[PDB]
RNA sequence: CACUGACAGGGAACGUGAGCUGGGUUUAGACCGUCGUGAGACAGGUUGGUUUUACCCUACUUAGCUGGAAAUUGCGAGAAAAAGAUUAUCCGUGCAAAGCGGAGCGGUGGGUAGUACUUGGUACGCUCAUCACC
RNA sequence: UUAAUGAGAUUCCCUCUGUCCCGAGUUACUAUCUAGCGAAACGACAGUCAAGGGAACGGACUUGAAGGGCUAAGCGGGGA
RNA sequence: GAUGUGGCCUGGAGGUUAGGACGAAGCUUAUGGCGUGAGCCUAAGAUGGACCGGCCUCUAGUGCAGAUCUUGGUUGGCGUAGCAAAGAUCUAACGGAGAUAUACUCAACAUGCAACGUUGGAUACUGGAGCGGGGAAGGAUUUCGUGCCAACGGCACUCGUA
RNA sequence: AAGUUUGAAAAGCACUUUGGAAAGAGAGUGAAAUAGAACCUGAAGUCGUGACAAAGACAAUGGAAGUACCUCCAUUUCAAG
């Protein structure tokens, strides 16, 4: 949305600063679909602003053909005398985990619907979030805890362009784009983060002694 | 209880609904797949549908009865003056879709494409593209000009150009419009480095459709059918009449639905709109790319037929006119009336099959009058057959008095 | 006594018409589209509706009533052009001017402040239906008031 | 009986009468057989016998106008966006290493001579002419 | 049993044809838009669907799916 | 379904005690207060204009949401359905309040429309089993002249069997 | 079917101005014209107008508990309290 003329005049008169509110973003990959989508609408209901990225790369337990069957006995459910009205089957990783989260609240009531337009979800992770700080995970819906190893799990994407979704191969160029600038940059920034390293690391000679031993009682050194 | 006989449906479920066309020129939905491989070109040209008529030709087709002998086909005149390349855009994909990165102006543009940007052109200050035409010539306006081609350069991966219809070279007299019409056309071939160039090379310059199209292969044709307004049952969908004893009318679907589901479907037949409906149709083979009458004045002259004469009839084409510019002769028919402007499109479908290889030789191409049962080629034909008659005696009687 | 009164009565004309043989319905749409209008614009309006050029806008009395291009400048899609309400208001509008000229103001000026119409008392016809059936034909007439002021520039 | 590759079986208030038709069935008239003293009867035959209303809501088909992201409000700030004295020179480069760079020459009208284009209308070289930016 | 007669009931043949294959074009009066005039019937409240259970065929109940507002011409699935 | 209630309310009678032109009854309400409730009481009327409240006894044609209830009045549908057999009018002048009806600016069109009686002219219809001329039954002033145009002549009227 | 029940008294609206007229706007009588001729009082239902409150499609109405804004209402307190 574009915002209007008069907000911005409003923002020039009071001379403020840029705002941001404050908000969670989540990297969705190797999570458990239900488990996370669980966790999510919970928060939501509670008050927060959430956002998740890598869509794409949620996991469900079983094999791809059992997910996929799955998927086609949704989509053949339709409104027989009037399509245009009957429900709305949505192929993208991001809107299926929209939808997942929609089925977990109170959808017809208004605090419903605020907190449903609360989140917003991402497939990869676009340019407007990569630099917003640190990512978060959810512990208690990863895979490596919640699925045996020996059983096979599908994951989303590759469920999705079976039954339509047209645009994995756009998603995975620019991922790939992506991790080649964050690692060519992280490379960059070595010899800043060695520099402060062994500043920390000979700052303990020119303190005061007697700190140094408070720092050792308590596990600092 | 099931219907004791059993038939088709009447009607096609994919062309639905059946409403009005939200414009009325034919705009081409998707373009040809890319073969990077073949060298840049144009895939689409414009052109305005004048008439139609019918040739001769022999037949070139091994096993079947028609083989080496001579054949009658119908054909449509469509006028194609040449367009005007004014701009340049540029589109990035991303997992939503196709986004328009910029557009690059040309210098100079014609008054017909400004016109479209008026309802009343001229009773108004016509200072469209004024403030863009001084700034970019500045120092900073060629630096944004440089800016935008790099960001084509490097994110864009289909390129675009901007083109426009010459009305005032048509020349047509029923043709009352005066702004121009205006498409995006598609650069194929090549990488975005050639079609960038390409493009920026062919800007504020015209394009024949000569160098668009030749003469023997196929095209797609996208245009708008001819409109009747509210039409009811029998014509719109193709039911059958009720016998003649039925009270209340005849022409009428008898049951428009069961008990359950106590609702009425989308799939029986309703009175609505008919016609002016947008459609995309597929293998129409080129016979004849024509010559401006003033460069070659003898158009429909074949080897076989020596006869002088151009491709409009005795008395013009009717409602239409003469044909006075370039113009392509197409196999069989294409929806929309006479006047309206079309879009010839390059082919989707595979071009393997004999009936598209096959090439073409016009033995002889019909001028004689749509008005009525023709049988005059020529007016010297219709002078040899009448002699001199009384208004000619009388005009050559007056005319040496002096 | 009008259900409403001017601020400053010295510088008001009024007028008023009761039990008028035009239909409620089209008075109502015709008296309510001049209600904040100066007093020449009003009467250039309701000359240019009698010479159809301009329309009359329905706006609650409009149950399958035409469309027509001439309700766009309106905001609206229905319009009509009632030839028997629109003199009896050009009617009215001229009584209320030489009511402000006899108290000495200045009709250049005035600016239409309030406007009213209401149903009257009806009154009987009758019309026969088939077997035998008789049933009311009725008309429905209205009463109207109105007050201008003069601006003050 | 004939054609065909083929002449499968079913459901939708035994789909479908303000959609039709009205041959049958199911009023009053009349004839026959059987039955009944009789008036009359027959899950027996026969012939003749008014088919009413939509302008309301929804559904469907087409056809117009118009608000709106706190889905009409809060001032309640989230870009599939750019990167930097806290987003306050310009290109090039990999969120590099280096390398550039910062009167003039633009929009308009007047002469002046050649060219290009589908050939009446636009560009282009000089030349003043008013506005310009920097 | 019967010639003649019958707006009586039945079957076949010749002629003929939009009854039909299979629909197309045209006219006058409507419908449609305007000026004037101006009713009735009906009217608990209302009026988007799927499945469930229920006086075992729901607009309102349970769980899901849809659904921005206001309008013109039609139409006969539902409003048992 | 039974019963109780110094339980509530309405018209009239016997007693008693009060109020009213410094405003009775009736009516109106984002007028509060009291009562579990039926209800009672106060406030304001920029409402009204002459009667009437409490308490104890007596008396009854004594309390309404519905009966395809009765009578009066409203109302959505709705400016909707429609006002489509009997072919048809046009033109000028005169008449009439029925016009050629205007704020700036503006020659005239784009800002007073639609409709009427009479005379002349034109064009058609009835077509002698006639929208011709006389009578019976039935009707009873509808007949004639001058005016008038509120209602009536399902549109209109300067006209009329009004 | 239908109270003629305007007012104490017709004092039943002279006169000016717009209009073809009906009427309108002023002026006047009367304690009162929101007592102006079928004229005391003048309810409900329905409708017009001005101001204001909001408001998606959740039919509307309804219960409970709060809050935002208003309140021609009531009651209590203002200094030793
Ligand atoms: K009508
Ligand atoms: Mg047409
Ligand atoms: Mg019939
Ligand atoms: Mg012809
Ligand atoms: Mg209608
Ligand atoms: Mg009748
Ligand atoms: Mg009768
Ligand atoms: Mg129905
Ligand atoms: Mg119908
Ligand atoms: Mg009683
Ligand atoms: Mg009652
Ligand atoms: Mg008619
Ligand atoms: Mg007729
Ligand atoms: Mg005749
Ligand atoms: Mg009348
Ligand atoms: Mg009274
Ligand atoms: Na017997
Ligand atoms: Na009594």
């Amino acid at each position: 949305a574009f915002p209007s003329r008069k907000d911005a005049f409003r923002a020039q008169r009071k001379g403020a600063k840029k705002h941001r509110p404050e908000i969670i973003v989540i990297d969705l990959k190797d999570h458990v679909l239900g488990r996370a989508a669980a966790v999510v609408a919970k928060q939501l209901l509670l008050g927060k602003k959430i956002t998740v990225v890598r869509c794409e790369q949620l996991n469900i337990a079983g094999t791809e053909i059992r997910n996929k069957i799955k998927y086609l006995q949704y989509l053949r459910k339709r409104k027989l005398t009037n399509p245009t009205k009957g429900p709305f089957h949505h192929r993208a990783p991001s809107d299926v985990f929209v939808r997942t989260v929609r089925s977990m609240l109170p959808r017809y009531t208004k605090r419903g619907m605020k907190a449903l337009n609360s989140l917003v979800a991402y497939e990869g992770i676009p340019p407007n979030v990569v630099r917003t700080g640190g990512r978060v995970v959810i512990p208690r819906a990863q895979r490596h805890v919640c699925y045996r190893s020996e059983r096979p799990y599908t994951v989303l994407g590759n469920m999705c362009k079976h039954v339509g979704w047209k645009y994995s191969d756009v998603v995975a160029n620019l991922e790939k784009a992506r991790v080649e600038k964050a690692s060519r940059h992280h490379e960059k920034q070595a010899k800043l983060r060695d520099a402060w390293k062994s500043a920390r690391k000979e700052a303990l000679a020119k303190m005061p002694k007697h700190n140094v031993e408070v720092l050792k009682k308590f596990g600092y050194a | 209880s099931h219907c004791k006989f059993e038939h088709p449906r009447h009607g096609h479920l994919g062309f639905l609904p059946r409403k009005r066309s939200r414009q009325i020129r034919g705009r081409a939905r998707a373009f040809p797949k890319d073969d990077a491989t073949q060298k840049p070109h144009l895939t689409s040209f414009m052109v305005f549908k004048a008439g139609m008529t019918h040739i001769v030709r022999d037949v070139d087709r091994p096993g079947s009865k028609v083989n080496k002998k001579e054949v009658v086909e119908p054909v449509t005149i469509l006028e194609a003056p040449p367009m005007v390349i004014v701009g340049i855009v540029g589109y990035r994909q991303t997992p939503v879709g196709l986004k328009t990165i910029g557009t690059v102006w040309a210098h100079h543009t014609s008054v017909e494409f400004r016109r479209r940007y008026y309802k009343n052109w001229k009773q108004s200050a016509q200072l469209a593209f004024s403030r863009q035409k001084q700034f970019a010539n500045t120092k900073e306006g060629k630096v944004a000009e440089a800016r935008t081609l790099n960001a084509f350069a490097k994110k864009a991966s289909v390129i675009r150009v901007i083109a426009h219809t010459q009305l005032r070279k048509l020349r047509n007299h029923r043709v009352g419009v005066k702004k121009a019409h205006v498409q995006e056309i598609q650069v194929n071939g090549g990488s975005v480095a050639a079609k960038i160039a390409l493009a920026k090379s062919l800007l504020e310059k015209e394009v024949r459709v000569d160098s668009v199209f030749q003469q023997s292969e196929a095209c797609d044709v996208c245009s708008v059918t001819k409109g009747h307004g509210t039409e009811g049952v029998v014509k719109r969908w193709g039911v059958a009449c009720l016998p003649r004893k039925t009270h209340r009318g005849l022409r009428k679907v008898a049951c428009i639905g069961a008990w359950h589901p106590a609702r009425v479907m989308y799939t029986v037949a309703r009175a609505g709109q008919h016609g002016y409906h947008h459609r995309t149709q597929l293998n129409k083979k080129i016979y004849q790319i024509g010559r401006s009458v003033a460069v070659e004045p003898n158009q429909a002259t074949t080897t076989y037929d020596l006869t002088a004469k151009t491709i409009t009839p005795m008395g013009g084409f009717v409602g239409y006119g003469t044909v006075r510019n370039d113009y392509v002769m197409l196999k069989g028919s294409v929806s929309g009336p006479r006047r309206r402007v079309m879009t010839l499109r390059r082919p989707m479908a595979p071009q393997t099959s004999r009936q598209l290889k096959e090439k073409i030789v016009l033995k002889f191409i019909d001028t004689s009058s749509k008005i009525g049962h023709g049988r005059f080629q020529t007016k010297k034909e219709k002078n040899q057959w009448f002699g001199p008659l009384k208004k000619d005696r009388i005009r050559r009687e007056e005319r040496l008095r002096k | 006594h009008y259900s409403r009164k001017p601020q400053v009565s010295s510088k008001s004309a009024k007028a008023k018409v009761s039990d008028l043989r035009c239909h409620y319905k089209n008075t109502f749409e015709t008296a309510n589209v001049i209600n904040g209008m100066p007093l020449r614009k009003a009467q250039q309006l309701y000359r240019q509706v009698l010479a159809k050029t301009r329309c009359i806008p329905f706006k609650r009395y409009n149950g399958k009533i035409g469309r027509t291009a001439q309700a766009k400048e309106w905001g609206q899609t229905k319009g009509r052009w009632p030839r028997k309400s629109v003199v009896a208001m050009m009617s009215l509008l001229k009584n209320a001017e030489a009511n402000a000229i006899e108290k000495g103001l200045d009709p250049n000026q005035m600016v239409i402040k309030h406007v009213q119409v209401d149903q009257a008392a009806r009154m009987r016809r009758r019309t026969y239906r088939a077997h035998g059936r008789i049933t009311p034909y009725m008309c429905s007439p209205c009463h109207v008031q109105l007050f201008m002021s003069e601006k003050k520039e």
